[PDB]
């Protein structure tokens, strides 16, 4: 079984 | 003995990213009660203008009349609130509206295919003129003194690029709106602010001396602009608290669980006020504080 | 007026699934039999193991009001003051009587002998702790 | 039928549907970068542009006032 | 006169009724347990025939002016026998100068006793019946006071009644003072705190308030003077007749230095002190909750609650202590002060845990 | 089988087999509208 | 079933809850279709808006 | 949150987690049964994405109350899930109107609600006699089992019960009594049935 | 009008009283409670809401005596007025920078 | 439908509209099943003694009843029962009836069930003490008198519901039926 393949946010004012 | 003078001495502001659309000022040495009162007043109580009482003369579009009316109502205008007056709402309709208490909009769009269309084309603009209906199609036919008053203030949508409805050949829409002052709490359509929340300034209390490459991986957990590395002693330290979102990613790692407590200061509110094009965030904030002052004064003056 | 006083060598402190309050394994230094168990919030008064602290039980401090100007009490001379009542008296054995106190949930168990704990009784009793 | 106003937050996103389509099609990108360049940061806004079935194209060609 | 659809079991052992209504139920902790949520649509609809006396002339002299227009109002009058002069097709001016003289001078002596009667809209003071089919036991039908909410249209009941009704349901509104007294005194929910099946209680707070109590009464809770006073006032509201002391009383802070602090157990204690009638000793009680001591680490005796003279001193509240369980603190408070005080205590706990849970919410996540 | 010996036949009629019991006759307070005899009806008031 | 496959993460729920979901989906305020301009019928229950599931199961598009 | 321990729907939590991850990264999350082995836990899989996105690994987003404005005790579990609206949208009320003289049946017909046999039993169980009478409500003196009210010229209405001028031959013993109006229908049905009983009419 | 006093729960001397406010909510209530509790004279201060659907706020003030709770009210509002007035001047200056 | 008429008479017996008796007592105790949870909760009753004494106001409950006769009869009955509680069921006689049969349990104090007396004596035989037993017994008997079914209850209806309604969720699935 092969695992599910993987896939290769700022504070306010930033 | 807390006092007004003590509060004035301790209180300070730090405007960070003031802009014609967004504000990011800070409040320091103030209580969460007043901070939340300001937040709520900005979100709800601050008056604004939006369309309602829409009159339809004709419509045949796929979009229903109720949906279209609601969609038009959910539009941001540009006129400042301090140019219009409230409506008594207990008057005959003719007396219910005047020059200085409402504004009038008209759409009256008609769609028909233009014969000159390139072969094998699916673009609605080329296939038919007036294929899409945009906000800018809304006019602001004034009445009476409005012509003089709005000479330098043409009533235009704060976002003329929004898509009210799509049409087809032989498809026509004609309506007539009536925008009035809003109070926000009545309906979210009267919301001068997209969002006026705030966040308390995060506080990071480093206990152990974090040094070596272990400090570097500690630097990695937080956002890049938060933690600093002391070149003098290879020591991790806080560089900018505001730069950190409350992630608690360090708590996952067992090594740093005891080395730091992720506190949060209680008198440092990082306000973040977006807005519609009606008014600037600074103007709406001043309106909110003046509204609170008026509330207090009215409550004092009204007898028991 | 005071009713009991001694210094306890805190043997062990344990939170026990608690963010603020922590168990105190206090033990008197003078008496070979007086033992104390108590839970207090370390946030307002941090406590470490192998420490010696002053403990005094008072009947009053000379209706509640916040402190004002020109106010004096044994609390001022002490550091951390709790208020509560006792609820249970037990005859552990000959010359061994344990007294149970509760401070808003924070329970205190005090053990000793009649001649020293005789002043204790079922009533409101301020507990005053100083470093 | 693009939601004019953001349901949760309230940021206007009605204007941005056509821009999103153009940025996705004309220029080769992905949805995340397209929304970023479009200017949406919070997912409360990102919803109504990442997932919106444009049931006006299919729903519209059944015009009754035009010969088939 | 047939097997199962016969005239007996269809028009003699059960009938359609007037002055009744049916809807769905929206829970609302912000109402008293002996009260129900009446939408304003019902208020202008359901009316009560009430005669005009010499003491409540004005109270109805304005109800007639209101009429079906605004609650509370008067649908129609019952001048003498019959002669139901309606008010729906009436002007405000028509009602004026006409229904002002409800207590008319002596007109005729043929019926010189029955002065006059005016139908009036249902007001808060009244009582109605609530039934949720199937009515498996008598507890499934009770009475509740009226709480006219100028809000959306649905029935509102407190969460305590969920245990009894096993919860859409129906409403019955009688028109005779005898039935009013029967409902308010014999069919009222407070009088039915227990069930004749085994004598155990059935009424109490259920899930959210149970979690709120577990978190609040734990030793890890501390409240400043502001928070303590605010919680107490929001929970009590003596102006609504909750307490007859005419002035709220508080407790000394459990901690003085460095700064004043209280405790959630002390909050429960002052709640009981406020609700318990004066000139009466406090509650002494010993019991055990559902949580083992070892769940709080060594040296904890929290499994056992120990009240003393109306003051919580050990342990924490729980489903066993309050809610629907035998020998609980609320059960003993019922036993001591009657059912009315127990009902008021349950209402106060529901209000408190609601306000407290808003301040610090409770939530379950994938990390759990 | 048990309802037979009951004196008042109105309850028997309201129960199953409303026919046979009616013949032998040639809750009741409910049928005639008489005030019931339990609770507040288990006595009388005057004066 | 098709509707059962449309349920996200059916392997993490309780079977009665899966059945409840299957029964509930057929009770939705659905999208009957697009020909609703001329589909004269007793009841339609048309939902004005709608979005794809961000957590849509595979075969949601395949169907 | 109290719904889950009884319902036991971990799918709702996983959907919330994956929905937040998808709404942030822009990608679409697949939810197909039997693709996550225990060594490939979906919680871990979506937590990795949320961490790389910069959000809380477990989805617990810190929040502030809307009334007090203070921070809540614990980080709230917040995410995006798919929500469907159902068609089960009912209320009925009557005072007078349509009507065996009992009220008609039907919500849309302005009808009433039937007080069933179990409802009557509940009325009795509490002993509320007047309540039962109001929920189930609100004669020939000589024969005791009608016929009356036929004024002739200018006289008041009298009784001329054939079963019984002044009494012509009929009888003059009949006065008003309070009874349900299903009783008259029952009386007529029994009269057709040919069955009569000594209905003991009580005295004045 | 907007503000009323509850004679049902008032005290004979006026040192303790409860007030009912119309068209208000947590927004005004929490701030006013904070401001009043800033005054050391009052013993008990707090706000309550009858029911969320109704836009009513109930405030109760119990002083330590020697001050009418009505006076403690108007004392708080005046402090509140200044409290929301200092920010304007303080905020305006930062705009100038 | 069978028990729609059976109700508690003014006398302690249970009679229908016709008046036929079904049983002289209510289970042999005449105690209302609602107000009986803490009849045997002697420790809790002892605690809050003053509160219980205030709720069962004994000052007003002396001008309309007597105690000594029923109390003496109960004492003699208990003495004889303890004398002859060893011989079997069929060899015992009836020298004295149980108190409830002899006296109105709701009018004469001390008129309580047999098991109530036995349990009360067993509890009081524990020392550890306001705390006067002579007044603790008085308060317990006053509560027992106050815990009696009112004349006019819908017992029978109540019994039917208590048998039927719990049976709905009684059993679903897994020799004797
Ligand atoms: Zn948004
Ligand atoms: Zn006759």
């Amino acid at each position: 079984r092969k695992d599910v393949p993987k896939v290769e946010h700022f504070a306010t004012g930033y | 003995e807390w006092n007004v003078e003590k509060f004035k001495k301790d209180f300070e502001v730090n405007i960070s990213s003031l802009d014609a659309r967004e504000a990011n000022f800070d409040l320091i040495n103030i209580d969460t009660s007043i901070a939340n009162a300001f937040r709520r007043i900005m979100i709800s109580e601050v008056p604004s203008v939006a369309a309602e009482y829409v009159y339809f003369f004709n419509n045949t579009s796929v979009i229903q009349d109720e949906v279209l009316a609601h969609r038009i109502g959910l539009v941001p205008l540009k006129v400042d609130p301090d140019m219009l007056t409230w409506v008594d709402s207990n008057l005959p309709d003719d007396e219910k509206f005047t020059d200085e208490n409402t504004i009038v909009l008209s759409l009256n769009v008609k769609c028909t295919r233009n014969p000159d269309a390139p072969k094998g084309s699916t673009d609605p603009k080329e296939l038919y003129n007036n294929a899409h209906v945009y906000a800018r199609d809304l006019k602001f036919e004034p009445q009476g003194r409005q012509s003089t008053t709005f000479a330098d203030c043409p009533v235009v949508p704060a976002d003329p690029d929004i898509l009210l409805a799509k049409l087809r050949p032989g498809q026509e829409i004609s309506l007539k709106a009536h925008c009035i002052l809003g109070i926000g709490g009545d309906h979210a359509k009267f919301s001068p602010v997209s969002t006026a929340s705030y966040r308390l300034l995060p506080q990071i209390n480093i206990l152990q001396p974090i040094k070596g490459e272990s400090a570097r991986r500690f630097q990695k957990c937080f956002p890049p602009g938060v933690i600093g590395i002391d070149e003098g002693s290879d020591e991790a330290y806080v560089k900018d608290a505001r730069k950190d979102t409350v992630s608690r990613e360090v708590l996952r790692y067992e090594e740093f669980a005891d080395k730091v407590k992720l506190g949060r200061v209680r008198n440092h509110f990082i306000f973040n006020v977006e807005s519609a094009g009606a008014m600037t965030p600074e103007e709406i904030f001043f309106k909110s504080v003046r509204i609170l002052k008026n509330k207090a004064e009215y409550l004092k003056n009204c007898p028991i | 007026n005071t009713l009991f006083d001694d210094i306890f060598q805190v043997s062990e402190v344990d939170p026990g699934r608690y963010n603020k309050v922590c168990r105190i394994e206090a033990a008197s230094t003078t008496q070979d039999q007086c033992k104390l168990t108590l839970d207090i919030n370390v946030e307002l008064f941090p406590v470490a193991a192998q420490d010696s602290l002053t403990v005094t039980i008072a009947s009053s401090l000379n209706s509640w009001r916040p402190p004002q100007a020109g106010d004096r009490s044994l609390a001022d001379d002490y550091d951390y003051v709790m208020y509560g009542t006792a609820y249970k008296f037990e005859e552990v054995s000959k010359d061994l009587i344990a007294v149970y106190y509760s401070f808003g949930g924070l329970l205190m168990r005090l053990e000793g002998n009649y001649r020293n704990l005789n002043n204790l009784k079922q009533e409101n009793a301020y507990l005053l702790i100083r470093r | 039928i693009v939601p004019v106003r953001c349901f949760s937050c309230g940021k206007v996103v009605g204007d941005k549907w056509e821009s999103y389509l153009n940025l996705l099609q004309e220029d080769e990108l992905d949805e995340g970068t397209a929304l970023s360049r479009l200017g949406l940061k919070r997912y409360c806004c990102r919803r109504m542009i990442l997932t919106h079935v444009d049931l006006i194209e299919k729903f519209l060609r059944y015009n009754p006032l035009e010969k088939r | 006169l047939e097997k199962k659809e016969g005239l007996f079991r269809k028009h003699m052992m059960g009938k359609r009724v007037n002055y009744a209504a049916r809807s769905v139920i929206s829970p609302d902790p912000n109402i008293e347990t002996n009260e129900i949520g009446v939408p304003p649509v019902f208020a202008v609809k359901l009316t009560y025939p009430e005669p005009v006396t010499a003491y409540n002339i004005a109270e109805l002299r304005q109800a007639v002016i209101n009429g079906p227009d605004k609650w509370p109002g008067a649908t129609q009058i019952q001048n003498e026998d019959g002669s139901l002069v309606s008010l729906i097709g009436m002007s405000v001016e028509q009602r004026k100068a006409l229904a002002n003289q409800l207590l008319t001078p002596s007109s005729n002596v043929s019926t010189h006793t029955l002065n006059k009667k005016v139908y009036r809209h249902i007001k808060n003071r009244d009582v109605v019946l609530m039934n949720r089919q199937p009515t498996l036991h008598k507890a499934s039908m009770m009475g509740h006071k009226v709480r006219v909410l100028p809000n959306e249209k649905t029935l509102r009941l407190h969460y305590a009644n969920t245990g009894a009704y096993n919860a859409e349901m129906n409403m019955h509104f009688p028109q005779n003072e005898n039935a009013r007294a029967e409902a308010l005194n014999l069919a009222n929910t407070d009088s039915q705190y227990l069930t004749p099946t085994s004598g155990s209680p059935v009424r109490g707070l259920i899930q959210d308030h149970i979690s709120a109590g577990v978190w609040l009464t734990s030793k890890d809770s501390f409240f400043t003077r502001e928070q303590y006073q605010q919680y107490i006032y929001g929970c009590i509201r003596p102006e609504d007749g909750h307490t007859t002391r005419s002035k709220i009383v508080t407790l000394p802070p459990t901690i003085f230095k460095p700064y004043p602090l209280w405790t959630g157990k002390q909050i429960i204690t002052t709640v009981l002190l406020n609700v318990t009638p004066p000139d009466m000793p406090g509650i002494n009680l010993i019991s055990k909750n559902k949580i083992k001591n070892e769940y709080w680490g060594k040296g904890s005796l929290e499994n056992e609650v120990l009240f003393k003279d109306g003051a919580l001193l050990c342990g924490i509240l729980d489903k066993s202590q309050y809610g629907a369980s035998k020998y609980g603190i609320v059960h003993s408070l019922h036993e001591v002060y009657g059912p009315e005080v127990a009902a008021k205590v349950l209402s106060v706990l529901g209000r408190l845990f609601t306000n407290y849970i808003t301040a610090t919410a409770f939530t379950c996540g994938m990390d759990d | 089988q048990g309802m037979e010996t009951s004196t008042s036949s109105f309850m028997k009629m309201s129960y199953e087999t409303t026919c046979q019991f009616l013949t032998k006759a040639v809750s009741a307070r409910i049928v005639v509208g008489k005030l019931n005899n339990v609770g507040t009806g288990s006595f009388d008031v005057l004066a | 079933s098709i509707l059962a496959n449309l349920t996200p993460f059916s392997d993490f729920n309780q079977s009665p809850r899966n059945m409840y979901q299957c029964q509930m989906g057929k009770q939705t305020m659905g999208t009957p279709g697009v020909a609703l301009c001329h589909r004269s019928d007793n009841k339609l229950y048309r939902l004005q808006t709608g979005q794809t599931p961000i957590v849509k199961a595979n075969l949601y598009d395949d169907y | 949150p109290h719904a889950f321990p009884s319902r036991m729907t971990i799918g709702m939590f996983v959907e919330s987690l994956a929905g937040k991850a998808g709404a942030l990264h822009g990608i679409a999350q697949d939810s197909t049964p039997w693709i996550f082995n225990e060594d490939d836990t979906p919680a871990d899989y979506f937590g990795e994405q949320l961490a790389k996105a910069g959000y809380n690994y477990h989805g617990n987003e810190p929040m502030y109350s809307g009334a007090t404005g203070e921070e809540l005790r614990a980080d709230i579990y917040v995410g995006v899930v798919y929500y469907q609206r159902l068609r089960h949208m009912k209320f009925q009320v009557r005072s007078t109107g349509p009507v065996t003289m009992q009220p008609v049946k039907g919500r849309k017909r302005h009808g009433g609600i039937r007080v069933g046999e179990m409802e009557r039993d509940a009325l009795i169980g509490h002993g509320t006699s007047f309540l039962l009478q109001d929920r189930l409500l609100n004669v020939c003196r000589e024969c005791g089992s009608t016929q009356q009210s036929v004024p002739r010229i200018g006289s008041i209405s009298t009784v001329c019960c054939r079963r019984c001028d002044s009494q012509i031959v009929g009888g003059n013993e009949t006065t008003t009594v309070a009874i349900p109006f299903v009783l008259k229908y029952l009386d007529s049905e029994l009269s057709a049935m040919g069955i009569r009983l000594r209905y003991n009419v009580e005295p004045k | 009008e907007k503000i009323k006093l509850l004679t049902q729960a008032t005290s004979e001397d006026g040192t303790s009283a409860s007030f009912q406010i119309v068209e208000e909510d947590h927004t005004l209530g929490n701030a006013l409670r904070y401001v009043i509790m800033k005054n050391p004279d009052v013993e008990f201060c707090g706000y309550s809401i009858p029911h969320p659907s109704e836009n009513l706020l109930n405030i109760r003030i119990q002083t330590y005596g020697e001050t009418t709770a009505v006076d403690a009210l108007q004392k708080g509002l005046k402090d509140l007025m200044d409290l929301c007035d200092v920010v304007e001047s303080k905020f305006t200056e930062k705009i100038k920078s | 439908k069978q028990l729609e008429g059976v109700h508690v008479s003014y006398d302690n017996s249970i009679r229908d509209a016709d008046g036929t008796l079904v049983q002289f007592m209510y289970g042999g105790d005449a105690i209302d099943i609602t107000k009986e949870s803490h009849m045997t909760q002697f420790e809790f009753c002892l605690d809050n003694y003053y509160a219980l004494l205030k709720k069962y106001n004994p000052s007003a409950l002396i001008e309309h009843l007597d105690v000594e006769s029923a109390l003496k009869y109960s004492k003699k009955t208990l003495k004889y029962r303890k004398k002859h509680s060893k011989e079997p069921h069929y060899k015992q006689s009836v020298k004295y009836d149980p108190v409830l049969a002899k006296y109105n349990p709701a009018k004469y104090l001390g008129s309580v069930s047999e098991n109530f007396q036995d349990k009360l004596e067993s509890f009081l035989d524990k020392n550890s003490k306001g705390v006067n037993e002579k007044k603790f017994r008085a308060l317990m008997q006053l509560k027992y008198m106050r815990s009696l079914i009112n004349p006019g209850e819908a017992v029978g209806i109540i019994a039917s519901q208590s048998v039927g309604e719990p049976s709905t969720q009684m059993t679903l699935n897994t020799n004797v039926t």
